[PDB]
């Protein structure tokens, strides 16, 4: 589906088939069918996290600019007071995200095992592609179709980038994203990364 | 050059080249960076 | 009409009365047996050797005119402090290192599309379709096109294609050695290039480079 | 002060050290001109042992009763940058020469005589090898987890 540089040919493991498949393996690594859909699922749940990190880190600094609400700049949003400790947080992410990291684990290792609930085992989840849960995880049902996945895919690379973006601009600069925004839009051929180093 | 990409592709050769390459690299860094006994860019 | 016939075997050499070789036959553009060491050996490599000397050649005259034509302009009076060798020491916005990655930035765009031409052919496909027209197959380096064959030139409309490749070539290695005239003789005379012809062209004898 | 340390920036035989170095290298510095070639090269290294010194100071090593920077290897989070972060570093770039070493013999395995392309490397195909190896731990993990990693014999 496309290709990423005209130039080179799509590798003989990407068929198309999958979505966001533009044929960008330069270094081979889902060489190997079992390793192509561990990253597949590895993209997508990276991807995923990084869209709401990105959503939660940027979102809160084009509302505190233009001071619709007033929170944090997620650098400076782990030391603020919580009606919880700083351990707290960890302990009930560990405990609810180890549940529902290693069902995502027993659906990506065999697709049709973890569907039902141990509480309800009525309400189960259809049988959707690996990666890909539905049921309750589509409350609004908007089909899942493959468009919509490249769509999912596209946002998602994009959104890791961001994030790397915004880590390397807290890294190498000390400011927050939107910040660096409005000074590029300031003075953007004197506002760079070749002015910073 | 036919020939000469293939003796230039020797192991003598082409270990001297990688290495003079890859000891400017050093050398270079070390002009830059020197007297380093910590890495502290985390 | 457009084949890109080649040059006879009884052609003009470099070297009158040598034997050109044998990897040289006269299919390039410009070829008169200039191969006292052989660079050109293998085909598949030469290939890459005449698109590198093409595209040499190309950026040498877009060089050597951007340096002297301006000079004449500083000299009617358009231009001032012009100084080709200086011209990257004075002051631009951008610091000239955010020019430097914005430079490399959009020439990586269009070098890569040009490399992804020279590893496949097509590739990269410009001069868009059109119903029932048949967009010619172009040559490596000779890409035609609507936005580099405008006039049709390439096809051989005025002239051949192969002498007019020809005349690329030969005003191109031309203008290659103008540019390596320019970056020695700017240094070993910290001088102008047009002033430095004046200069020779008042005393042709004694302003030489033995002068100094 | 793990270890029974003193900081770097505080020790006072570091300064003295640091003191002892300068003034040797000024006792060399006075038989020069001061405009002279040696006698700048001599103040470079002058200025490059102060703030080699300076540096040492800021980054946290300490120095013990001989005064000189010692490196805390254990796994203390403020000498990390001693021996871990430099250490993963190393891991990475000694696994990338091997992942790439090793890939580049998994390639020239499969041809009829392998061994003449063990003293006449394909630099195409080792430069084809070589950049696999930039994320080299995802493709060892892998192997290891495919069992590509070990040769079943
Ligand atoms: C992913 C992730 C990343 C990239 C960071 C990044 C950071 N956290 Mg952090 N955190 C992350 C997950 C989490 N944090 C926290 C709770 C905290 C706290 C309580 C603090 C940080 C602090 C920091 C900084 C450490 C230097 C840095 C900006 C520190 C900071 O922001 O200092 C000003 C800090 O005090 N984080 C929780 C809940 C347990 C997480 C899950
Ligand atoms: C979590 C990271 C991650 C992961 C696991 C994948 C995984 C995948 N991608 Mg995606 N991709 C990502 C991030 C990621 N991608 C981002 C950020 C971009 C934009 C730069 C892309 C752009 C992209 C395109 C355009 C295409 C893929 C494709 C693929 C597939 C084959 C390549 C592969 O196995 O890579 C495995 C990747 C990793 C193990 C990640 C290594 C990351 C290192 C540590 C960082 C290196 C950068 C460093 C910060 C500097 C596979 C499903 C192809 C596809 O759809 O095939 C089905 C395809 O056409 N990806
Ligand atoms: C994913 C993700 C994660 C881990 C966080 C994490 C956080 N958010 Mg963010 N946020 C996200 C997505 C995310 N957000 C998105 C997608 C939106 C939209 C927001 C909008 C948002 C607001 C408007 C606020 C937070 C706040 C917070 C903090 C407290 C949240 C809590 O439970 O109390 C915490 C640092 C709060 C905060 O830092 O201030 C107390 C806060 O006021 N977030
Ligand atoms: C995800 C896309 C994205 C976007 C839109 C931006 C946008 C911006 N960045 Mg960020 N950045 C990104 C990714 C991105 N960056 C990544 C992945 C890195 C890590 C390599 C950085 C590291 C970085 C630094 C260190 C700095 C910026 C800065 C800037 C600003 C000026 C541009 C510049 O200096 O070029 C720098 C651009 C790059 C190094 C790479 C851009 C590649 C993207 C993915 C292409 C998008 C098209 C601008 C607001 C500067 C600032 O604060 O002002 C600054 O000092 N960026
Ligand atoms: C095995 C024992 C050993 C160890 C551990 C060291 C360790 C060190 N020596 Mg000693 N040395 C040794 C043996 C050893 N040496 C021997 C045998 C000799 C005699 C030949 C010397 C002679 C010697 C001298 C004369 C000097 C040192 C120096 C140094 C320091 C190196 C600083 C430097 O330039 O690196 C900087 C780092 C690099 C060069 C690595 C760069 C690698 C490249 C750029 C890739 C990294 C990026 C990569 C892409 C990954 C990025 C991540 C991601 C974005 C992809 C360091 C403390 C120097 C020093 O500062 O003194 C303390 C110095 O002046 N050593
Ligand atoms: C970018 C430079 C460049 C390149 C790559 C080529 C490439 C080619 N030329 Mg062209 N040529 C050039 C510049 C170049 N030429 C210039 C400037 C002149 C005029 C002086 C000519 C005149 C010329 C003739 C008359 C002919 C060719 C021919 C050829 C082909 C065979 C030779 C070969 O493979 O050499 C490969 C060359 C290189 C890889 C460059 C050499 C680099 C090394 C390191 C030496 C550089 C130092 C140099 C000697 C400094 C000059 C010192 C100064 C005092 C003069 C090949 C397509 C023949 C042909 O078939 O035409 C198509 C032919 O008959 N060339
Ligand atoms: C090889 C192509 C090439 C390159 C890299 C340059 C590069 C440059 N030219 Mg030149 N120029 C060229 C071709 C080229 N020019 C041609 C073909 C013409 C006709 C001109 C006419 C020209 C003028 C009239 C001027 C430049 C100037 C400049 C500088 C600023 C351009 C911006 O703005 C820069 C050093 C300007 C400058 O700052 O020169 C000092 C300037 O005044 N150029
Ligand atoms: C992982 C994502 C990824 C990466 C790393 C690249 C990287 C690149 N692309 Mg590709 N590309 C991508 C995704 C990606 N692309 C996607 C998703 C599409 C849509 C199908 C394209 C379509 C595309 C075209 C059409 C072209 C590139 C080109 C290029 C090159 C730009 C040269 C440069 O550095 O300029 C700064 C570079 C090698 C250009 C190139 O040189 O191709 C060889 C070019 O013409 N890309
Ligand atoms: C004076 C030297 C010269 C000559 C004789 C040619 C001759 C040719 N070029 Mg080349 N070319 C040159 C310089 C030259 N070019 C330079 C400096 C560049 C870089 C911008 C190019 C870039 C280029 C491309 C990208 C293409 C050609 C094409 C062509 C062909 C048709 C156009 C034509 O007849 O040009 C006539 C030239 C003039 C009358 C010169 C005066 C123009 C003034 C300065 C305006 C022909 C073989 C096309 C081709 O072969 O298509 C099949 C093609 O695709 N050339
Ligand atoms: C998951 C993710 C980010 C998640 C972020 C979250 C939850 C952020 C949360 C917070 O901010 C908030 C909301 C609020 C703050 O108060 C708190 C924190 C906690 C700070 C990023 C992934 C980020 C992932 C990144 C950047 C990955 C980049 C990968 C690239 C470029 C890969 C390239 C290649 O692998 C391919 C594609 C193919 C190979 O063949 C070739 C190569 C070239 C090797």
């Amino acid at each position: 589906k496309g290709e990423w540089l005209p130039g080179l040919a799509s590798p003989d493991y990407l068929t198309g088939s999958l979505a966001g498949d533009n044929g960008f393996d330069p270094l081979g690594l889902a060489e190997d069918p079992e390793n192509l859909k561990w990253f597949v699922q590895a993209e997508l749940v990276n991807g995923r996290w990084a869209m709401l990190g990105v959503a939660g880190m940027l979102l809160p600094e084009v509302f505190t600019k233009i001071g619709i609400i007033n929170v944090p700049e997620w650098y400076d949003a782990g030391k603020e007071q919580y009606f919880a400790s700083s351990s707290t947080l960890f302990v009930i992410e560990f405990i609810l995200f180890h549940y529902v990291e290693i069902r995502r684990w027993q659906d990506i290792k065999n697709p049709g095992s973890v569907n039902q609930d141990p509480i309800f085992k009525q309400y189960s989840l259809p049988k959707g592609e690996v990666g890909y849960p539905g049921g309750i995880f589509n409350p609004l049902n908007f089909a899942p179709t493959q468009e919509a996945k490249e769509k999912e895919l596209a946002n998602g690379r994009l959104a890791m980038l961001a994030f790397l973006g915004f880590v390397v601009q807290h890294n190498v600069t000390g400011k927050g994203p939107f910040e660096n925004l409005l000074q590029h839009l300031s003075d953007p051929w004197h506002n760079t990364i070749v002015q910073t180093f | 050059m036919r020939d000469l990409k293939t003796y230039l592709s020797v192991a003598p050769v082409l270990s001297t080249l990688w290495f003079g390459s890859l000891a400017g690299l050093l050398i270079e860094i070390n002009r830059l960076f020197p007297d380093a006994l910590t890495f502290p860019f985390f | 009409s457009s084949v890109c016939e080649p040059l006879p075997p009884d052609r003009p050499l470099w070297f009158p009365g040598s034997s050109p070789p044998e990897w040289l036959d006269g299919s390039l553009p410009g070829d008169f047996g200039f191969d006292p060491l052989g660079l050109g050996s293998d085909p598949d490599t030469l290939k890459w050797f005449a698109q590198a000397e093409l595209i040499h050649s190309r950026w040498a005259m877009l060089a050597v005119t951007g340096i002297i034509i301006p000079e004449c302009l500083e000299r009617l009076g358009f231009i001032e402090n012009f100084s080709w060798y200086d011209a990257g020491s004075r002051e631009y916005f951008a610091d000239s290192t955010t020019l430097f990655v914005a430079q490399m930035v959009l020439m990586g765009w269009a070098e890569g599309r040009r490399w992804a031409d020279l590893i496949k052919p097509g590739s990269v496909d410009i001069e868009p379709k059109y119903p029932h027209k048949v967009n010619p197959k172009p040559d490596v380096g000779y890409p035609g096109g609507l936005w580099f064959d405008f006039m049709m030139w390439g096809r051989g409309s005025p002239e051949p294609v192969m002498v007019l490749r020809t005349k690329e070539i030969k005003n191109g290695r031309l203008a290659m050695l103008a540019f390596l005239g320019f970056c020695f003789q700017a240094t070993y005379t910290s001088q102008d290039p047009i002033e430095n012809l004046m200069a020779h062209l008042a005393d042709p004898g004694h302003c030489n480079v033995f002068s100094a | 002060d793990i270890s029974g340390l003193t900081p770097c920036k505080d020790s006072k035989q570091f300064a003295k050290r640091e003191k002892q170095q300068i003034k040797k290298l000024e006792s060399s510095l006075k038989l020069y001109a001061p405009e002279s070639a040696p006698a700048l090269a001599l103040n470079a290294q002058i200025e490059k042992t102060k703030r080699r010194f300076d540096n040492y100071g800021k980054y946290g090593l300490l120095c013990g009763s001989d005064g000189l920077p010692h490196l805390i290897v254990n796994g203390d989070q403020r000498h990390w940058g001693e021996f871990i972060t430099p250490g993963i570093l190393f891991l990475y770039i000694a696994g990338w020469i091997g992942w790439v070493g090793r890939s580049y013999l998994i390639a020239i395995s499969g041809e009829k005589k392998p061994a003449m392309k063990e003293i006449i490397i394909d630099v195409p195909l080792a430069s084809r090898i070589i950049f696999r190896g930039f994320i080299w731990p995802v493709a060892a993990y892998r192997e290891f987890l495919n069992g590509d990693l070990i040769a079943k014999d």
